[PDB]
């Protein structure tokens, strides 16, 4: 059933499963017409697609044309979603192809289920964990690569760096979920202080700087001030 | 007008012979019923006194033979049986007539609820459900099962509904996903009304035969059915005129009939405030919209 703090550990053996956030695939800014009314102008999107063992993240662009013609598009974004993530499991080796897919949000349920009616053994589960994937794009690098697409495109990355040559999996998520909730509840804060320091830089083939084990330790405790923090200046304690 | 005659009541009973039910004391002189209209398929049910668990009954249209009721002590229930010999059988009702040890059917004249709930209901269309072909009339009872129950365990006591699921490969074509699950017309249209049941005529006499179990015995994957059923056509964008008109009178009658105090139990209230309010057909099922409204406004 659904993914919740009880069975949290069962994101790190060796059940090949991903997690899949459509938070980012339909953005919008909403803005004043001559007229006076109000308009949506939409700007590219993208499906996080996560192996949270592996750190294989498979970030499908979703280009503004998708969008062309269509009315009713947060319902169809959620189908979108579906129709990528079905793809990109047939076209996945079957021994590569996730036993599990988790969806971060209960209305990618029924999409996905539809979807994904030829993989009956592959499970589809909702989570009760609030996790902070929607701050992906505070991410810059991945920022980047989805503002620049001029088309439909799939791009693939390892959002754990090299992380796992000194962790475990169970360590890496925590460390990425860390970040994430940070950039989401202060992004200008989060990321003064990971990059702070000139001298530590991000590898031209990473996402995050290139921190010592005793500097992520300080990296890491220095997020956890910001999210206790803000929940200070938002709730007054 | 035909008869269902009953060797004797050796338990004390409820017996239904349809919308109607009446008591029948232990060894009470009670030889059957009466005054059957023709035409009409007919259920004759049982809730014995001592164990209202198990409902149970027959259906039975009395042109495809001569049926009787007779007790068997040893499984212990009330069995329909068919009397091959027709002079015996005029014989043996003329007899109890005679001796005034039968009920009259109280069909009102005015009365038209039981045509109207049985509108599509045939005998042979019921025996492709009730799977037991060396007997004309079918059993059913509150316990039984559905095909489709079975899926997710005796076949020859299983109801052979026609199995729906909104999330199946035969409900949703490859390419169409989206689509397909969001108007269900083409799973409706094509896959059930012109390829399995073959007219709107066959699929309605299920979906009233299946509200008549879950009345009358409380069959819970009768009711299931039902509101399947249902549900595939409010969501359905694209339904014949003729269809739509019709299920409103259908579901009318079948509310009115409805006991007042099983409505919690019998209707789903996701079922009928999606299909009432919120379908594509939500503005198509005006009389049974008001008689809903007026008479469960709880439910919704
Ligand atoms: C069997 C095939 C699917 N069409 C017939 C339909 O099932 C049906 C119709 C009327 C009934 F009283 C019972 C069942």
């Amino acid at each position: 059933g659904a993914m919740n703090s009880s069975n949290y550990a069962e994101l790190f053996n060796n059940d090949i499963k991903l997690f899949v956030d459509d938070t980012n695939v339909y953005r919008v800014t909403v803005h004043k017409t001559f007229e006076g009314n109000v308009a949506t102008k939409a700007i590219n999107g993208c499906i996080f697609t996560l192996n949270p063992k592996t750190g294989h993240l498979f970030l499908k662009i979703i280009h503004t044309s998708v969008w062309a013609g269509q009315k009713r598009l947060s319902q169809l974004a959620k189908w979108k979603t579906a129709e990528e993530v079905s793809a990109l499991v047939r076209s996945l080796p079957k021994e590569e192809q996730p036993k599990q897919i988790i969806v971060t949000r209960k209305a990618m349920l029924d999409p996905l289920e539809v979807h994904m009616l030829d993989f009956p053994n592959i499970a589809i589960r909702p989570t009760e964990l609030r996790l902070p994937f929607s701050a992906a794009m505070s991410i810059d690098k991945l920022s980047d690569v989805v503002m620049k697409a001029t088309e439909p495109q799939m791009v693939l990355f390892n959002i754990y760096d090299d992380w796992l040559d000194r962790i475990s999996s169970y360590t890496a998520f925590s460390r990425l979920t860390l970040l994430l909730r940070a950039l989401k509840t202060n992004e200008e804060s989060a990321k003064m202080i990971l990059l702070s320091d000139p001298t530590i830089t991000i590898k031209s083939y990473h996402l995050w700087p290139s921190f010592t084990d005793e500097q992520w330790i300080t990296i890491e405790s220095q997020m956890r001030d910001l999210i206790l923090t803000e929940y200070g200046r938002k709730y007054n304690v | 007008m035909n008869t269902v005659p009953f060797t004797s009541a050796p338990i004390e009973v409820t017996i239904g012979i349809d919308q109607y039910s009446f008591n029948v004391k232990e060894n009470q002189p009670f030889h059957g019923i009466k005054d059957i209209p023709i035409g009409h398929v007919h259920v004759i049910h049982f809730q014995h006194a001592d164990n209202s668990s198990m409902r149970y009954g027959y259906w039975f249209d009395c042109r495809m033979g001569n049926f009787y009721i007779q007790y068997d002590p040893k499984d212990g229930l009330y069995k329909m049986m068919e009397e091959r010999d027709g002079a015996k059988f005029e014989n043996i009702v003329h007899n109890f007539k005679e001796r005034q040890m039968m009920v009259s059917y109280p069909k009102i004249d005015e009365d038209d609820t039981w045509y109207n709930l049985t509108e599509f209901v045939q005998m042979d269309k019921i025996r492709k459900i009730v799977r037991k072909d060396e007997n004309q009339f079918s059993y059913v009872d509150s316990s039984m099962t559905t095909v489709q129950e079975n899926e997710l365990s005796d076949p020859a006591h299983s109801l052979n509904y026609t199995v729906i699921n909104f999330k199946s490969r035969e409900a949703i074509r490859p390419g169409h996903e989206m689509e397909d699950f969001l108007d269900k017309s083409y799973y409706l249209n094509t896959v059930m009304l012109q390829g399995i049941f073959k007219n709107s005529s066959n699929y309605f006499g299920e979906l009233q035969f299946a509200f008549l179990n879950a009345m009358f015995f409380g069959n819970y994957g009768s009711s299931l059915q039902w509101h399947a059923m249902i549900e595939l056509i409010c969501s359905s964008a694209t339904v014949p005129k003729h269809m739509l008109d019709k299920l409103d009178e259908i579901l009318y009658y079948q509310i009115k009939t409805l006991p007042e105090q099983y409505s919690d139990i019998l209707l789903n209230e996701r079922v009928w405030n999606i299909c009432l309010y919120s379908s594509f057909q939500k503005n198509s099922l005006h009389n049974t919209e008001k008689i809903m409204e007026n008479k469960y406004p709880e439910l919704l």
